[PDB]
């Protein structure tokens, strides 16, 4: 089938499956991490109509399905559904046999270890890969940045990290994990669109709210004067055509969605915000690291494609950090993919080929071997 | 073992060069020589100055920022 | 590699490696005597990142290292680490082969003799120098002064001597050795900056405290009225920008650091102070020497670059010594280097070339030969 | 109100307010040092519901508050919040007027002096006590031990000292201060319980993690064989019922919490550990003191109620100290209160009544008088 030993870089952070080959620019198979299930009976005889719809095919039929993300906040909930996602990933979209290729998974730090361990157990026992590795999402986000020094903000669909790394060495004590991410912003956006007058309650309607969040939101550099501006005039009211008919027109909801990311008191989650978890992750580091963390602050995962979020980020960290510091919020426009791109780089290095957790070494010490080889 | 000293996918010279070209780390020539001193100097017929091993001696007409390969010639 | 037989003058007193060639003005390789070691794991694959950082390169990465001076109070503690310091000294910084050059080491008087003996053993067995000598630090500090008569105060990082020498003859019974030096002043300065409010506990932070000591301290000619002056107004408060951010502002800590050197009861070490070890070293000498020790009191090592320390020194010895004596505290501003400079002079003399402890004479009587040829 | 002139012993080390009268066995008012604040709006009209919850009342409502310790590592951060803690201390829990009673505060050595000075300023200007004193925590921990000679380990919530005292005389040069204490062990325990699978991120959840630390931890006399034992079987897995529902079951996290106290490399804080700060504080003392420091090593503050910590302590110091020494780790089971008990003893002595920093002597020389009367 395949005449190569190219490593597979499979990457489900929490909300969007992206996969491909090692040593490649763009991820080959990008599709949402959903499994579908018909919530009512079928009538037409002779249709096919299996009781599983995974990936973008589920979004073709999302009107008649109960959509269900199998992984939540980076934690895999239903292992059978995630096995459907992986089966559709390798066998249908990417269309390659896992038996002949090493695999490079990704996860979050501060993960429940049964996710990592059972993920390795499914990768070796079911799909029978020859090699396997459990990559950290944020470190790979620093691999695609072309740097070896920087603090990493990625903020995927269910997790954000702010992992500081200095000169090839990470700082595991200064690590962070906040559970405020894009799915919570989608639920809050659904709540405030219910406040305006557009009632979205279905999971398919929740997917439409995610579409409105992706297309039509920005970050509000100064939230107070932007709030008074939205209360002032209708220069911020924007119409978005929903699928099948009625258009919407959003005002202050256009920028109160990512302000929740910068201020978690709107969603009532006790936290300090993104800009203070960065500053706290810098202040937990030592004294002689911090200007290298200021000049190389990376903001290159998902949920950062809101326009001007680097201006709010630099404008706020400048207010937090002491003066005469050069706050460089590195936002390369290739983000939302840079964790896969760092997967492609790290899977294509020459030094990495003796760090593979491989079979006959998996079977030697069982599934706990990941906690002694990987990290 | 000269061919193997150059072409090995984990320990060869060209694998290290493809590594330094592949990853960006603000890479230079002296850092690449540092990598060759790290992983490639465990072989007998490789020869460098900062490593020790291969070779221990402080041989004249062997400068820095260079390395010797004992070829068939 | 080198077309010369120039003798190497390598000089680690206790805290700063300075090395160079014989017959030279400035030492060629000056770098701190530290070895680094990463106190936590590495993450980035393909970095280099060896488990050794020596010299100023360690100060480039001191945020992620546990810094460790291999020599303490002039006594070498870890011989492997000092071998790393010498290997980096000859092979990397000075960049010359030790096989073709005689070497001129330095040490303290009243040394444990395994330091001298094992130092000669490492210099002949490992680096294979043709010749070797174990120079006294203070005598070389009198060679750079251009005199043959004087009492020598140097006060390096871990030791001070006050070696009196009259007309080419030293007085070995009147010799002194006090273990109060600049590293103890660095620890006391760290303690009183903790008293003010700036908490420094890391070895890298200890290096920052050493930087504040070097830049921003003076000697307080009269400590009582200077103490009442610092308690009076804020004309002594001075701000120093730390690396990466927060500035400090020191008051009475600016001059209570070297007063500990003149008064060891602040650090609780039972002694008489520098000014009374000088006067006791003079009073242990005979009667007809002392005005030549008064007119040629040398103060030319490290930890004497505090402004006005010659005024406190002369002002105190004048109070101790009897009247009609001319107390000339010779403080040539080329100090902190004068022990190396005396190494350059003494290594470049014509008479010295039959005082080299050489190979085939080392092998004749073993490593004890230093206790019969050198001193 | 009160017909006595009994001195008040108020003791906030860093994490638990304990207060009472002089000449008493048990502290009368013991409550946690927290201030509460409702992080969201109120709805029910007619409730009371003030915007302040201090002490154990805040732990009655900790689900709806943002808990905030006003003192951190022995350093008071918010003076208004600590004034709320003192106001609730004297006026509500202890229920006595400060105007008629002398007060005996406690603090850490190597404190920023604005804590001591502004603490005296608040005690005289706001509460108007007639007398006041700033007691050292560790010295009072030696008063309750009934001894006059010993080295003191207390290890409160934010600080540990190891203050050596010989025959009524302390050794101020051999003093130590490590910032690794029970709150950092609570954060590390929260991190490794996140590693197991129980995610705690709220400050109230952090309080629950502190409860699990107090109830269900021990010290692991030999950490390597205990680690292999926890990896071997499930004889160490213990279930703890959380408040409101789901039980937990901890394994190797039961003993990796205080091993961080004995090994600060787990939390990445550059230090030597408790057992080497004791041995370094003994080796900084003179030669003829040390067997009296070995026979009277006191371990009588907070965070030492882990079972068998005296066995790990004696078992490690025996490996560090030379042989034929009697390492007596004195652990009286009345600890966590012994700093208050030494406050009760020292406040009830006859000699102490001319060491009170009093009003009309405070007003004579201003707030700096504490740095000339107290220590
Ligand atoms: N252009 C965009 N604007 C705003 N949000 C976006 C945009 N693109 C993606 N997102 C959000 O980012 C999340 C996916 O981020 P990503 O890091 O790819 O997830 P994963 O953790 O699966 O890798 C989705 O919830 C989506 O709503
Ligand atoms: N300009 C300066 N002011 C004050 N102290 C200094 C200055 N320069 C160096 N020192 C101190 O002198 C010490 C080094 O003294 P030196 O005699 O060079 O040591 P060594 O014994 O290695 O020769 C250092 O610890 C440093 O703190
Ligand atoms: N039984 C126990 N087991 C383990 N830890 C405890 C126990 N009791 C108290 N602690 C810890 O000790 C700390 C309080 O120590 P203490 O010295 O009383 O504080 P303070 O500095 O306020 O006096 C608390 O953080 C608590 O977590
Ligand atoms: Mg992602
Ligand atoms: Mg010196
Ligand atoms: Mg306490």
């Amino acid at each position: 089938d395949e005449d190569e030993t190219t490593a597979l870089v499979c990457d489900n952070g929490s909300g969007l499956v992206k996969a491909g080959f090692a040593g490649d620019d763009a991820p080959r198979a990008v599709f949402p991490s959903i499994v579908g299930r018909p919530r009512h009976q079928g009538v037409m005889v002779g249709m096919g109509q299996k009781d599983s719809y995974v990936g973008d095919e589920a979004q073709s039929k999302r009107g008649i399905l109960t959509l269900k993300y199998p992984i939540e906040h980076g934690i895999i909930t239903n292992w059978d559904d995630m096995e459907k996602i992986w089966h559709h990933t390798f066998y249908n979209e990417l269309r390659v046999a896992p038996e002949e290729h090493p695999t490079l998974l990704t996860e979050a730090p501060l993960n429940p270890k049964a996710n990592r361990e059972k993920m390795t157990q499914i990768m070796f026992e079911t799909f029978n890969v020859p090699a396997m590795y459990v990559a950290i999402q944020a470190v790979l986000s620093l691999y695609a940045s072309g740097r070896t020094t920087g603090i990493v903000l990625d903020s995927g669909d269910g997790v954000t990290h702010n992992v500081p790394i200095y000169e090839g060495y990470a700082l595991p004590h200064a690590i962070m994990r906040l559970d405020l991410a894009g799915r919570d912003l989608t639920d809050y956006l659904m709540k405030i669109l219910t406040e305006r007058g557009y009632s979205f309650v279905t999971t398919a309607e929740r997917e439409i709210v995610r579409d409105i969040k992706e297309k039509l939101c920005y970050v509000a550099l100064d939230f107070e004067n932007e709030m008074a501006t939205a209360a002032s005039s209708s220069s911020l009211e924007k119409s978005y055509e929903l699928p099948d008919g009625q258009v919407i027109t959003i005002g202050n909801e256009r920028f109160r969605c990512p302000e929740t990311l910068f201020q978690p008191s709107f969603i009532g989650m006790e936290s300090a915000g993104i800009h203070e978890t960065t500053y706290n992750s810098i202040m937990k580091c030592d004294i002689d690291i911090r200007k290298d963390l200021y000049a190389n602050n990376v903001m290159s995962g998902g949920t950062t494609m809101y326009p001007g979020i680097a201006d709010r980020m630099q404008k706020e960290i400048t207010a937090l950090a002491p003066s005469t510091m050069k706050i460089k919020i590195i936002a390369p426009p290739e983000r939302k993919y840079s964790v896969w791109i760092g997967g492609s780089i790290l899977a294509s290095l020459s030094t990495f080929q003796q760090m593979w957790i491989t079979k006959q070494e998996y079977d030697e010490a069982g599934p706990s071997i990941v906690h002694r080889k990987c990290f | 073992i000269i061919c193997d000293l150059i072409e090995n996918n984990t320990n060869g010279i060209l694998a290290m060069l493809d590594e330094e070209c592949l990853r960006p780390g603000t890479v230079t020539d002296e850092t690449f020589l540092e990598k060759l001193n790290q992983v490639c100097a465990t072989h007998q017929h490789f020869e460098s100055r900062m490593s020790k091993c291969s070779r221990f001696l402080n041989d004249t007409t062997l400068p820095h920022s260079c390395f010797r390969i004992q070829h068939y010639a």
